[PDB]
């Protein structure tokens, strides 16, 4: 309502699982563009996460099927 | 005196009627001019005449040279002054382009001293106009009456009332201050408050789970309202108001520069800058865009374009219910069926011909008045029954004979 | 005066009778040439008398030589305009063939002096028929009327209303224009305004109103014309005042294909006209559905095509109509004397049927356009209970 | 010359962009007086240059005696001509209204003469202007191809189009009626049209088509208003018959507060009430979620819609695409100290510092035609005339 | 010789073509005078000899007199008969309404030579006119076929086929009625026949779970249709027919009653007659102004403007067919590319040279010939092609 | 025409969904660049370079 506004993200996907070192993205579909500007889409690629504290770098390795759905594997290399 | 369709009805089936509109999902009421005069208010023949008495020689100067105004019509009290200050504007920016400087000058005096008749006659209590406790007088007990019985006919999961206006007097939040009550409309903060239109879409909640508000617009301006140069709209209390730029202006002549931001005139689509304006126009005009929905009329006179416009257009909808109160409704039927009449009178005439059950029109004279219209709507009825045994205890009451 | 059935009815029970009929899922109405005679037009026989009246040679020239109209029927002015011009047509197209020229030029001075005269009856506004604003006045006051009643008796989800006409006269354009309803006939379009069948399947609806109907002129209109193209364009009254209309009212001139009327018996004479059919293709179209209600005002029964259609709408058994006949007891005497006209068989054939799906109404002038109105009922916003409150003066009777 | 805040981009890119943002929720176009000179138009450069060198005798009045044009603007050819009319209505009524033969008499032929130049150079077509069937020639061939792809594109359940325009011809109305669509502009009638202002939330459905929006922000010559404080519509034969002929073939005659053209009298309250509206619906639908907007034959001259689009880029769903010819000429003035307030306007645009904005400049390869391709893709003849040959 | 678009393909192609449009959701045949040749009927040119043979007197006064046929049109025996008997009942109504005695007597002698010649060439059976079961000859042995074929392929939920034609014969009757099909034409009762125009809106169904029905529209009347002393058109067997009028029309030599017979297109200046014309007109317009049709045209020689204004009209619609017969393409090919021959031929070439995948014309002499038509439909699967049932007749019969 | 379409990526490996022969070249169209791959071994392809 007033001048105070917050929220200025533009994130790709969101963590569904977890199984020891073994990480789960679902990608959304509702974003018409993906731009803030960066493109990942293909495996060898880092993205980070935002736990509050630190970010957490991890590197995509897995890109599957199963409006059908999209799944991403990646592994944790450090923080910031 | 009470029309529905073209046809006539009874007070009896207008009261059941009055019933039922007020149960629908939205409910508004539009006030006009004649609403605050038992407060201590006046209309614009009263400004016209309080003008002709205290400056004669600008009514002289116009009468005479400009030929602004007509010799008979000064007599018999038929001038409009919203016509009258645009046309006044209309002269002073051809003096201004032209680079004339006499009568650039001339026509400031009479466009500063027109506008000091009006604010004079939007304090309703004079001198004590910079004071508290205004509403616990006797003068506001109808105002009161009108919002308790507005809130109180609400069921839960249902809309807050909305109230729209046309003046610039304070005589509707003295009202609710004294009872307790919250009106938004549409500022914020103590030391500094600003307008923003985003804040009409608030409501009150409680944490561990102040349950009654309203809205007010005010369509021309306050007379509370500054603007200052940094094009940002500005609202102040009245003391500050009173003891800062609304007491020169009355005792001291010709220094209206832009004080406060008003809207006299008929055309209101000349300022390109006023973005209140249309504001409020917007929020009016969509609301009268939903199913279910009933609006009451009273104390407006019918000379505004835009309004009228906006009031036929929207009967076109199955779902639309109005109510409109006129004291002279048989002297317009005289005087339109002799081919002449006044363009305020077709108007009226025009909606109480008309072949649909949607549209309602009571006339009668002081039956029409605000304190009428006040008694007229109904208290709920807190604990009601099935009505299948008292209704039985109705019929055995009374067969003794 | 009221019968249904073959048996007498009442006004209570039939007042009663018309309101629980328009609840149903398809209402429409048909009218005739009786229902502008309030805002100024004439019937036939106005047009004969003033043909007799204004022509003296001509009259004699029929009656003398070819024998086309008795003098005893041409004194009780009881001839009909449309079975005399097909005959006329009928000899300008043998006098054509066989290479006569003076036998040629009589029958198109006929032929241009009966049509100069059908056209004068259909303006009911004399030269006032090009301003603007012809729907304010005092005379088109019960057209607003039934054209507010039908838009009003509608529940969401039901179908608009139709209405049919068989006149030349822009009267409902008239008034609906001055109440802000909009009407469609077919046509699109300002700067070039044409004729699509496939535009009788739209209809309005909101983006986040409901008040629209239907038009069906079935034997043409006064501003329409074709251009000999296979193409039919639309114009407004002061521009069609300003072409064609005032050459034909004043200058006498001979007459042509200026507008597209159809006075006549047969109308299949006219083989490139593709608007008849459509037009009749969706009036067969809208009496095969159930739950029907019709209102007929205004006709006289002399056309072979519509009573012959309506006749074959009665194997429905879902198919209502009400018919309003003023001289309905002249016309039952002169069926046992012996028989009167084709036009006075039909009614009385209808009204002795024995299904409770037929109603006349009769009564002199008590089935007028003005009473037709009238009878039409307004719709209940706010329903009751009428349990409680009946019982209120139920009390009454027993202490008075 | 292609930017994006200050980057530049190929040709492949931009085409696949522009096809990108067409998939969008909402979408809409604004045109200007540059688009209708492919079809016999002119600009306002043109008209100031033609009313120069035919009416030289009163131009003097107009810079000495009454002060309503500046020398170095004449010299210079960059008058705003609408307005000077605006005014010169105003100096007309204030003179009637004081009863002041002279000056009353004087300001009848300069608007009899500057209503003279401006409605030659509307009627696109000389004197086949009330003639039928205007819009199947070549001229008009490019206009139907926006309309057909733009309406091809949404996909089911997506909302119609909109276009608002400066121009005030009948341009996009003969393509239009050609074509085989509708178009909403706020009438409705045949034998007196009114102006409704809420027939904008009017939709088509079938029982068991299309249509479009079309805002005109400037008025058109088929608007007029009578004696009956209403305002009326009329068609091109008609109007040709009431007041135009007489405007281009007679001497000397003015009216009074009958034209609704161009922007000409705002001091009635009945006539600034359309004009208001349009505004008023551009603003609206300027501060949507998800929209696009692309801009061609505009000048950037005017200071109203600069604020408006200014304003509406505070959101990050809207899109803004530009096509300016003259570019790097106005780079180069802006370099040096001098310029103009459309040049200054447009250069800060070219200067920003997100991807939203999108500047096209060039020669021949910013104008209406080029425009119109950039869109994605979407016998009778013989038939016809073998009937009539029948 | 086969084109499509003005390009040649094969048979197998042609064939499987066909096989395509016969699973479209409409199907409809329009047949003319030269598919009843193969059982004892005669073209329209084979008439005109006979007439121009046997009354060589009346020929003159026809041509010189009246000026009702053109001499170049006669000497090349281009003469359209059914086009003449309409402007010579005109003639003769006119004559009797003014009261011209000794016209009546020349126009009365020549009707009565007209219908004597059009009758006798439509028996097609002699004298075994009155007769029973005509159907088990071997004449009618393909429209037996045809009518098989149509009705056979036709998947549950689909329309029914139609049949048009421009004959007046009982051909299609007869052969219906011993397969033990019902046809539709707008007819019902046994004791007093009557028209009803909304009888084509009608279908059979089975009350426990058949669809063996189909529509015929004849578009220039029958042998069996008459009007009364009254307004009515009723229908007659063959046997009634040839004991009430056929026998003095054939055998008598001085009978001529007046507007009674409502064959070729006669007496359309009757209000009465004249509205079963125009529904089949209105009917065929209408059938082919739907989505997805299919047409096969034979026997017709495209003398007629109506038909192919209307067949020219509806080819602005994506998706409709037709296919085309006509065993003269060679011979008026070359008299188009000299100078020019008759305007059917003209119209025929025109339509060929189109460049569209819609319009297919098939030539080449015998053929193109009705008999050759049949083969190239389809042929269902579990149609029983054996003889099963005539031996056990046989055997019933052979027993006491 | 086409062959199949894509269903999932393993590293540098690609998984091709049918509806010829090992060596054979196919390619992709990714809108401004068109992607060459060759044929190893549903099927399995790696990627040599773009046009
Ligand atoms: N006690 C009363 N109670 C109710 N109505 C009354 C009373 N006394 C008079 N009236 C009626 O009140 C009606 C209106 O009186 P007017 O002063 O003419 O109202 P307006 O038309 O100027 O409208 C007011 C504003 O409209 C404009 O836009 C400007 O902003 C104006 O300020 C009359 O019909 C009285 O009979
Ligand atoms: N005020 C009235 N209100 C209602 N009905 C009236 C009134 N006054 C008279 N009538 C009745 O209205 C009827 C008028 O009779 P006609 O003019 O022959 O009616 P039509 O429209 O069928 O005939 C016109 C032809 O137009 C087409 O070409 C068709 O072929 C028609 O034959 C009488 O019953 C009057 O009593
Ligand atoms: N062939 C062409 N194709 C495309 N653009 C062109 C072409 N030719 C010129 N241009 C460009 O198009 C521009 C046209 O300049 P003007 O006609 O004065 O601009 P406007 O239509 O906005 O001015 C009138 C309105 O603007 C004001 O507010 C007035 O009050 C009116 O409301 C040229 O400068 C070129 O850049
Ligand atoms: N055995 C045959 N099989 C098939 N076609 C044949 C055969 N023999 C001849 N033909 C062809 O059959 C055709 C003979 O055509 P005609 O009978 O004269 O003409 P119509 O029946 O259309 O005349 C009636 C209509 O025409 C009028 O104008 C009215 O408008 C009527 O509606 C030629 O193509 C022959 O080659």
């Amino acid at each position: 309502m007033s001048l105070f506004k917050l929220t200025e993200i533009s994130a790709i996907g969101y963590v569904v699982g977890l199984e020891g070192e073994r990480i789960r993205i679902n990608l959304h579909e509702g974003l018409q563009g993906r731009l803030a500007v960066s493109s990942v889409t293909q495996p060898g690629d880092l993205i980070g996460f935002d736990a509050g504290n630190i970010l957490v770098v991890a590197r995509v390795t897995d890109m599957a099927f199963v409006i059908p759905l999209r799944q991403i594997i990646a592994y944790a290399i450090g923080f910031v | 005196s009470i029309y529905q369709g073209g046809n006539k009805l009874n007070e009896d089936d207008f009261r059941s009627h009055v019933y039922s509109l007020c149960q629908l999902d939205n409910v508004g009421v539009l006030l006009g001019a004649g609403a605050s005069v038992g407060c201590g208010g006046k209309t614009m023949k009263d400004v016209w005449k309080s003008f002709k008495q205290n400056y004669p020689e600008l009514l002289g100067a116009l009468i005479d040279k400009y030929l602004l105004v007509s010799q008979i019509d000064s007599d018999n009290n038929l001038v409009n002054v919203e016509l009258l200050i645009d046309e006044a504007t209309k002269f002073l920016s051809v003096a201004k382009t032209r680079r004339c400087e006499d009568e650039e000058e001339e026509f400031r005096k009479i466009l500063s001293s027109l506008y000091k008749e009006v604010t004079k006659a939007a304090l309703l209590t004079g001198e004590q106009f910079r004071e508290k406790n205004q509403g616990k007088k006797d003068a506001f007990k109808y105002h009161k009456e009108l919002i308790s019985k507005l809130i109180s006919n609400r069921q839960p999961g249902q809309s807050a009332p909305a109230i729209f206006t046309t003046n610039y007097d304070l005589a509707l939040e003295w009202a609710a201050e004294d009872l307790g009550i919250q009106l938004f409309n549409g500022f914020s903060g103590l030391h500094t408050r600003q307008f923003y239109p985003q804040n009409f879409d608030l409501a009150f909640r409680n944490v561990n789970a102040g349950h009654y508000h309203a809205y007010l617009y005010k369509l021309h301006g306050s007379l509370t309202w500054y603007q200052n140069d940094s094009l940002t709209v500005n609202e102040v209390s009245a003391s500050q108001a009173y003891d800062e730029y609304i007491n020169d202006i009355i005792n001291k002549d010709d220094f209206y520069r832009g004080q406060h931001l008003i809207y006299p005139g008929a055309n209101k689509y000349s300022h390109t800058i006023g973005f209140v304006y249309g504001e409020m126009f917007r929020r009016f005009g969509e609301f009268i865009s939903k199913p279910q929905t009933a609006l009451f009329i009273n104390g407006f006179g019918f000379g505004d374009y835009h309004i009228n416009r906006i009031i036929l257009g929207a009967l076109l909808n199955p779902s639309f219910h109005v109510v409109i109160y006129y004291p002279e409704l048989k002297e317009a039927i005289t005087k339109v069926s002799k081919g002449g009449g006044s363009e305020a009178e077709k108007a009226i005439v025009t909606l109480k011909n008309m072949a649909f059950n949607q549209v309602t029109v009571v006339g009668g004279g002081s039956k029409a008045y605000f304190n009428s219209f006040v008694e007229h709507l109904p208290y709920p009825v807190l604990f009601p029954r099935d009505n299948i045994v008292d209704e039985l205890v109705e019929a055995i009451a009374n067969l003794s004979k």
